RNA sequence: AAGGAGGUAAAAAUGGUAAAAAA
RNA sequence: UGGUUUAAUUCGAAGCAACGCGAAGAACCUUACCAGGCCUUGACAUGCUAGGGAACCCGGGUGAAAGCCUGGGGUGCCCCGCGAGGGGAGCCCUAGCACAGGUGCUGCAUGGCCGUCGUCAGCUCGUGCCGUGAGGUGUUGGGUUAAGUCCCGCAACGAGCGCAACCCCCGCCGUUAGUUGCCAGCGGUUCGGCCGGGCACUCUAACGGGACUGCCCGCGAAAGCGGGAGGAAGGAGGGGACGACGUCUGGUCAGCAUGGCCCUUACGGCCUGGGCGACACACGUGCUACAAUGCCCACUACAAAGCGAUGCCACCCGGCAACGGGGAGCUAAUCGCAAAAAGGUGGGCCCAGUUCGGAUUGGGGUCUGCAACCCGACCCCAUGAAGCCGGAAUCGCUAGUAAUCGCGGAUCAGCCAUGC
């Protein structure tokens, strides 16, 4: 009944977050949903070579921004409390959401 | 253009109703070409204003809901 | 010319149809990436000096 | 005579982003602009002791003033003190919840950027191009890569004709991914116009 | 689903030949000298920037 | 079929473009 | 774009490499071109003097705004006082003032960026030899390859940046994961994977495995070579991002910097309009066409990608439509753009400038936005032109490539988008 969403930068510390997390949450509390690869999020952006004028010739660049879920059953005071403040996501935010 | 309603100048509203509360000496000196000949504009002298001199123009009837400035051409030279 | 347009793009003029998009590490309106507020070379520079976040050297 | 950025090259997995945070489509931009921002005004009124890491964390409010200096000492203050206005005009220009930091890295012939900053501190105060920026090159082959291209560009000594100066020693492979390359860029300036400072600096593979 | 129609035909192509080479792995042996094992090779290339139709190349001037 | 060399036949519609100079 | 013209027609790029090029959103914005009205310690910044008002809300005249004279309230805070008194800073102003400013000129002053030869196959070092030495060497010699890629010869043996290669997109398989999926397993079903449940299958995204002439038959002094096998994948498996040493005194101070040079109540700012959309030609690139593989009307399905909170808007209603009114859901693999077109199934047209073609144009509505004349787009009735397949010559294209056909986005109120 817990429905936390991963909104990340990369992909590495995005799933070693999810790694721990989804143990200490197995570790002080029961069943945990394994951290689902929601379609990592990608933005499109295509410049051209150099100030002057050519049109044609140019480089292409992308932003890599990554989603994720993880999910649990039980409320239980431990995992409450770990998964709440054990944190250290640096460049990572998440969203709580309740279903 | 415009659709429900339709665009001149309010100035040009307050100042029709003025030199008709006298019927007095010609001239209207525009400084915007924009603005509708909306009917109660008569036929009068409009010396819009161009971008270089006054334009002026005696209105007649065949040009009602359409345009002051309209009328002037300004861009010089045809073909 | 140039300052002045800046301030215009600062101050924010009256009507709605007067604002102008602004590369502001660099001072050009048009073609500037709206979503990072930025020219075209602004953006380039400012990828390839790996400063700029999200974003990677696209080679799909 | 091109040389895509290595740096924008290296964008695999051989060079973090300066900047580390959530950015949420939205403030993103914001985020960019402000953040740009503390880098500027730090890189002229912090320069004092010369950085090359401009690195920021941030998430919610939180900031990061990471730097990586080539000293901390006389940049921190006689009593702690440099810190303390610096860091705060920073909080003062960015009112939410500062944070420094002055690592430093014990090799300055190491990291290419500050290396080629000295270079063209050398010429800025009008010295003789070719000799000591050759030897500077010497020096970066005295402390241990495998390659050094410190390529020197704009008016050499006046003369109108702006060329480029060819100084490197040792294997420099910027095609290959997994080099490893730090690459810094020198603006030199002298009053007889604007000259360009590029060092090339290559570490190592298995990495 | 997914894709094109034709596509698809040829998609079942795949799939029947997928399908039977597993229940009986004897038809394998023989079935690849006629290639139904195959799945393709021939996938719409991206829009090649500087050309029209990603390897159609704009029309020449110089003159 | 190798080179190298010795004597015989081949192949350019046209082209004017300067200059103290920069290392 | 060339021109010419224009009060002004902002500027730049000039074989190939300038011509749907900066510019991937010129109504006034943009804006740097013309005219007029205005402003000028200035649109900005750093600061000294004399004095003042605190700051600041607000009003008229007045006009095109820019702008200009003038008008009501007003008095937080700091040094000594239950009274009066003077001064400090936040602050706006007037005069001198240090000063700012230029999309003014010079890419023959430049960094940087980039274009190019051109993915060109080159460029080069150590040591040995050759020559009095410059320097030659390798790398000069032959097959072969995409390749200075690989083998042989050889006064050389190597090695480096490039080549390749590792990074990725993409086809087969592997581990995890389950509000996308799913009866594949079962229960029900207003019979919708909708109501429970699983993760095998679609799938989504991170760590992987897999292909090396590794093996089988023969050929070649080797490289290499033909054929064959297992394989999703055969000998470079497909596409990308990667572009040396360096030529071009290539381009750009008009994105950005920076030497000089010039101006400085104007070559600076605003505002307002006009304009960069001009038309007698020329040319470049592009669109739809001239059509029976055709167009018109009916009917039913398979896209990947991207976008979307004062955005996306489902939905119902309104109108012939444009589009508007009421109104669910979403910071989204869970709500929406969205209607894919081509295909296919049913009938017309029946070789005619044709129901082919939508150019000209008037007649009226809406929508945008302050406001649409020069200058937006969209829609409704009608006019329905040219054009019946294009010589001198020339564009691209070797495999999911030609062509055909559709889709999303960047910038955007709108849209000149047949552009990218």
């Amino acid at each position: 009944k817990i429905r936390i969403k991963l909104r990340g930068f990369d992909h590495k510390t995005l799933d070693a977050s999810a790694q721990k997390i989804v143990e200490a949450a197995r570790r002080s509390g029961a069943q945990v949903s394994g951290p689902i690869p929601l379609p990592t999020r990608v933005r499109r952006f295509t410049v051209i070579r150099g100030p002057f004028k050519h049109k044609d010739s140019r480089e292409h660049f992308e932003l890599r921004t990554h989603n994720r879920l993880v999910d649990i059953i039980n409320p239980n005071r431990k995992t409450i409390e770990q998964l709440m403040t054990l944190d250290l996501p640096t460049g990572v935010e998440i969203e709580i959401k309740t279903v | 253009s415009l659709k429900k309603g339709v665009f001149v100048d309010d100035h040009l509203l307050e100042k029709v109703l003025e030199l008709n509360a006298k019927g007095e000496k010609r001239l209207i000196k525009t400084w915007s070409r924009r603005s509708t000949i909306v009917p109660e504009m008569v036929g009068h002298t409009i010396a819009v204003y161009n971008g270089k001199q006054h334009v002026p123009v005696y209105i007649t009837e065949n040009m009602v809901g359409h345009k002051l400035g309209e009328f002037a051409p300004t861009r010089t030279y045809r073909g | 010319a140039r300052k002045a347009l800046i301030e215009k793009a600062k101050r924010t003029p009256k009507f709605k149809v007067r604002a102008y998009t602004r590369c502001v590490r660099c001072g050009r309106a048009r073609s500037v990436y709206r979503f990072f507020g930025l020219c075209r070379i602004c953006l380039r520079e400012l990828a390839h000096k790996g400063q700029l976040p999200g974003v990677r050297k696209a080679s799909w | 005579g091109n040389k895509i950025h290595p740096i924008g090259f290296r964008l695999g997995i051989t060079r973090d982003w300066e900047s580390r945070w959530y950015a949420g489509k939205k403030q993103y931009r914001h985020l960019l602009l402000e953040d740009q921002r503390i880098r500027g005004l730090l890189e002229k009124e912090l320069y004092s002791a010369g950085l090359a890491r401009v690195d920021i964390e941030r998430a919610a409010d939180n900031v990061a003033v990471t730097v990586h200096v080539a000293k901390p000492g006389v940049v921190i203050g006689r009593g702690g003190e440099r810190i303390r206005v610096l860091r705060e005009e920073l909080a003062k220009l960015t009112g939410k919840n500062v944070a420094l930091n002055v690592q430093e890295v014990q090799n300055p012939n190491l990291s290419a950027p500050l290396v080629a900053q000295r270079v063209a501190e050398q010429i800025e105060r009008r010295f003789a191009v070719r000799r000591a920026i050759k030897q500077a090159v010497q020096r970066v082959m005295e402390s241990g890569a495998k390659g050094a291209k410190v390529i020197v560009s704009g008016r050499i000594g006046g003369a109108e004709q702006a060329r480029t100066e060819w100084a490197a020693q040792g294997r420099v492979p910027l095609h290959t991914l997994r080099a490893n390359i730090d690459y810094g860029f020198a603006l030199a300036r002298t009053t007889y116009g604007v000259l360009g400072v590029k060092a090339y600096i290559f570490l190592g593979e298995v990495i | 689903r997914g894709g094109g129609k034709s596509g698809q035909i040829d998609a079942i192509k795949l799939g029947i030949a997928r399908a039977l080479v597993q229940y009986n792995p004897d038809y394998r042996a023989k079935l690849k000298p006629l290639g139904f094992l195959t799945r393709d090779a021939r996938v719409v290339e991206r829009k090649k920037y500087g050309k029209h139709k990603a390897r159609r190349a704009p029309q020449y001037s110089k003159r």
